[PDB]
């Protein structure tokens, strides 16, 4: 009955994209001229941190990042002078994530505790605790200096107002445990890859879902948009980074290789959108072009498995974090 | 005898530099337990750099062609550096037995700001018994072959008296050995008890390391440093009876020892493939 | 802008005092797991001795509780977290064998948690408990463990063993059930982790020595395994 | 939770959708324009480099 026409939707999708797909990314890229090899060295080494970093987020003004550790400190860098700033000590040692505000006055952590805390800078102390979540979260975003976005493994998701505490909407959908998500540059919308191998696209003001992706077969650990905003990129624990794109209602290009069979913790993208850089189990880090599909550098150099990246605004440096409680500036 | 002699030289020197060198270029190995490591791979590089060469030529030229102040700076730099490479095996071993025997207190009890302390003091010990007795003219022999070295510029070969030779012998071996005895046997005690303990519980299911680790670590050291030190009491409590030549050999043996620290403390899968990085 | 970097400086080194401060503290306390398989009276057992903390200090050593019921999942990703701390109690009731089974379902989650590839160097403390009444339920002929477990039928009672006045079936019933695990724990393991099974009932008094040998035993064979005298 | 299932699936089957020929051109003209402004790309003076 009902789930007879399932079957029969499902194919009418598939067969509508599989005639939109005349020519592949890489054949229209065969005439543009290698990147070439690309080598980088670092440039600071951030130190203080008693266990492992689990989360890490660059500021607006491309100065100033916060990290979050399990030993239960919130401490907030000066990469180009190496000074610590804060040192936030949390009520719960399990933590997750951890965001900062685009105004940089507020800064968000979380984890296996199910409660979201913000933190006021200048004035330290909890400004607001939010509740309602049934599992831990994993992964929060700043929308404006009053509403916030939050992933939980109760696979759902909900946009908060800060001021009453309040779930405004709640986005629901996905079966397994939600583990990252990410927003647009307009702020939009925004897209977000659980456990059962699929990711998808919200509108933030309807909180209805748009589009579904199925491409992997593994649990989804990261995701981040395409700099012009029409495409994003995605990684699982099966070795394998895949592009996909908004408009055309498929996935484009794979990123793997033979030499390797570890998972992927972190995937960001370049100031131009040309690079992917992709963090591994490995112990180390690779780099990607984007429009080619081929390896032109690896960052080496972290004792434990990288389990934080990214690139700041300006992109004029990259921030990895691993489990060796160190922090690290490539440039 | 160039030969052999040149390869002693090279050995103790390559083998040193690379457990200083991988230590200080890699974070991961730098624990306090590898300080003590670092400090005695120090002392013998001095000692391979210093004392071999000279010595070397002073038995093949058979003449010392250097004067009279540099023949006792060679004699104080020599026993500067043998009793502080004896003294950082006890010290060692005091690790070992305070991390095996007492589990929970062992992070609070060290620390590194212990640790240099520790080596400082070691080091403060070892000078104090080198260059003190010897610069200030305190161990030298008082009789008719020992005063006809000392006056000749080209001869200036070991006289002693016996009150040196015995305190310096037991400060640099004596002490350091029933200490490490100790706290071996109660190692070695510790580890066969926890050993039973498995059996009584899952043995169906299914001490020989343990006494060739120790064996080979009390084995390599006693047979290096036991003869000469016997000989140094000997030759001075009975006269005319320990010829010059066993007594060079014994040092010489003693000297060897040098060589075969970084393989004994320095096979952790972590140096393995810290050197295979380099 | 000369005065900006001084000041800056400053709090940089009021900062750094108090982070080796609380450094002596995180070292010397040890961080413990507790899991659950579902009834087998875990909280009863800890109240006598989001996710749930509790502290407790025997002979001047801090230990430091974990217990997670906010997380009711089949699978378990939060499981990665716990890759440091010092052991994992298990707690299982050895007397739901016949109840729908529930001690097959408990063997098959100790074999998950096991073979883990992230905690493949931490031990489990393992508590039976429910003794009692399984006891009782084994002399009352209602029930028999053949009709649920057919390897019972082969199974004789091991000669290096120590019963408590006590019946030998229910002796047998015991390290039967104890073996089951037993044959898991010895099937994977490498020397890197061992397993401490123990019997447990609700009038137990001593569950904290036990834990406290439990945790002695662990460091100790690590630093003897560390110095290659084990 | 039959109904919810199908009611979602025939939202989005409706939608338009764009030829991969035009999607992969428009990626490739945005790299190639914005490519000048990238430090990553191209290793930039230590003049200019704040971290050198
Ligand atoms: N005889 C005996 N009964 C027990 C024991 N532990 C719990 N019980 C019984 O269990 C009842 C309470 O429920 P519990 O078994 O403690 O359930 P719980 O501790 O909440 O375990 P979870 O629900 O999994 O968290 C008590 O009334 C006891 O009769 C025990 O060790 N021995
Ligand atoms: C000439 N060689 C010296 C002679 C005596 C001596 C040595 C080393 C340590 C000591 O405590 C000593 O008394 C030898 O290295």
């Amino acid at each position: 009955q009902l789930r007879q026409e399932a079957e029969q939707l499902k194919n009418q999708i598939r067969d509508a994209r599989k005639a939109c797909a005349d020519a592949t990314l890489s054949q229209i890229t065969n005439n543009i001229d290698p990147v070439g090899r690309i080598q980088m060295r670092t440039r600071r080494t951030l130190r203080g941190h008693l266990a492992k970093i689990y989360a890490m987020h660059w500021g607006t003004d491309s100065r100033l990042l916060v990290s979050a550790s399990q030993d239960g400190k919130l401490i907030i860098w000066d990469s180009y002078t190496t000074n610590k700033v804060h040192a936030i000590p949390l009520r719960s040692s399990w933590v997750m994530t951890c965001a900062y505000a685009p105004s940089g006055n507020y800064v968000a952590c979380g984890g296996l505790d199910n409660i979201c805390s913000i933190y006021n800078l200048k004035t330290v102390r909890v400004s607001r605790e939010l509740a309602g979540h049934t599992g831990y979260l994993s992964c929060c975003r700043f929308l404006d200096d009053n509403q916030i976005v939050t992933s939980s493994g109760d696979t759902t998701c909900a946009l908060w107002d800060i001021e009453t505490g309040q779930q405004t909407t709640t986005f629901t959908g996905h079966t397994g445990d939600v583990m990252s998500l990410s927003l647009a540059p307009d702020t939009r919308l925004f897209v977000s890859g659980a456990c059962d191998a699929s990711a998808k696209l919200w509108d933030v003001r309807e909180g209805m879902c748009r589009q579904t992706f199925t491409g992997h077969e593994s649990d989804i650990n990261a995701i981040c948009f395409f700099p012009n905003g029409n495409a994003f990129a995605t990684g699982s624990d099966d070795a394998t980074c895949r592009l996909f794109d908004l408009r055309a209602d498929q996935e484009l290009m794979t990123y793997s290789h033979d030499n390797i069979i570890c998972g992927i913790t972190s995937v960001s993208f370049s100031k131009s959108g040309r690079l992917l850089l992709a963090g591994y189990d490995d112990f180390n880090c690779n780099v990607w072009d984007a429009l080619k599909a081929d390896r032109a550098g690896v960052l080496a150099g972290h004792d434990n498995r990288v389990s934080c990246l990214g690139v700041t605004d300006d992109g004029m440096a990259v921030a990895t974090g691993s489990w060796d409680s160190f922090l690290k500036i490539w440039n | 005898m160039g030969i052999v002699m040149s390869l002693i030289v090279l050995a103790i020197v390559f083998g040193n530099v690379l457990v200083i060198t991988a230590i200080a270029k890699f974070e991961r190995l730098q624990t306090v337990t590898n300080y003590f490591i670092t400090s005695l791979a120090c002392a013998d590089l001095v000692m391979g750099l210093a004392v071999v060469p000279f010595g070397a030529a002073h038995i093949l030229t058979k003449t010392w062609t250097f004067g009279n102040f540099w023949c006792e700076f060679w004699t104080s730099i020599d026993v500067l550096c043998v009793t502080a490479s004896i003294e950082t095996l006890c010290v060692i071993a005091v690790d070992r037995y305070f991390a095996i025997t007492s589990p929970f207190k062992y992070q609070s009890l060290l620390t590194k700001n212990k640790a240099r302390v520790i080596i400082l003091m070691v080091w403060i010990v070892s000078g104090l018994t080198s260059f003190l007795p010897i610069q200030m003219h305190w161990y030298r022999a008082t009789h008719q072959e020992a005063i006809n070295c000392y006056a000749e510029e080209t001869c200036c070969d070991f006289f002693t008296n016996q009150a040196y030779a015995i305190a310096s012998s037991i400060v640099s071996f004596y002490v350091p050995l029933v200490i490490m005895v100790f706290v071996y046997s109660r190692v070695f005690q510790e580890a066969k008890r926890q050993l039973q303990k498995i059996d009584k519980s899952e043995g169906r299911f299914h001490e020989h390391k343990a006494l060739k680790t120790l064996g080979i670590i009390m084995g390599t050291f006693t047979l290096c440093w036991l003869p000469f030190f016997i000989v140094n009491i000997v030759h001075v409590i009975q006269d005319n009876l320990i010829r010059k030549e066993v007594y060079i050999l014994l040092n010489w043996i003693g000297y060897v020892n040098s060589g075969f620290n970084p393989l004994i403390y320095c096979r952790s899968p972590d140096f393995r493939i810290a050197f295979q990085e380099l | 802008q000369r005065n900006e970097e001084k000041a800056q400086r400053e709090a940089n080194k009021k900062i750094e005092k108090q982070l080796q401060k609380d450094k002596q503290v995180y070292r010397a306390t040890h961080r413990l797991l507790l899991l659950g398989a579902g009834e087998s009276g875990k909280s009863t057992i800890v109240k006598q001795m989001g996710i749930f903390e509790t502290k407790f200090q025997v002979d001047k050593v801090n230990f430091h509780m974990f217990d997670v019921g906010g997380q009711r999942d089949e699978r378990r990703k939060w499981i990665q977290c716990f890759n440091d701390v010092t052991a994992i109690i298990f707690v299982v009731a050895s007397s739901s064998y016949n109840m729908v089974n529930r001690l097959q379902e408990a063997l098959n989650l100790f074999k998950s948690i096991w073979n883990n590839r992230w905690l493949r160097t931490i031990s489990v403390i393992l508590f039976l408990n429910k003794q009692d009444l399984l006891a009782e339920k084994v002399l009352a002929g209602k029930s028999k463990i053949e009709d649920y477990f057919p390897e019972f039928a082969r199974y004789t009672t091991p000669e290096d063993a120590t019963p408590e006045g006590e019946d030998p079936r229910v002796t047998r019933a015991k390290y039967f059930i104890r073996d089951e695990f037993l044959r898991i724990s010895t099937a994977s393991g490498d020397g890197r982790h061992y397993c401490y099974p123990h019997f447990t009932c609700a009038v137990d008094t001593e569950n904290i020595r036990r834990v406290f040998n439990d945790c002695r035993d662990i460091i100790q064979r690590m630093h003897l395994r560390q110095y290659e005298l084990l | 939770q039959a109904r919810k299932l199908v009611e979602q699936l025939k939202m989005e089957a409706n939608i338009d959708r764009i030829k991969v020929s035009k999607a992969a051109a428009d990626l490739m003209a945005y790299c190639e324009a914005h490519a000048k402004e990238d430090p990553l790309l191209t290793p930039v003076p230590a003049s200019e480099n704040p971290f050198r």
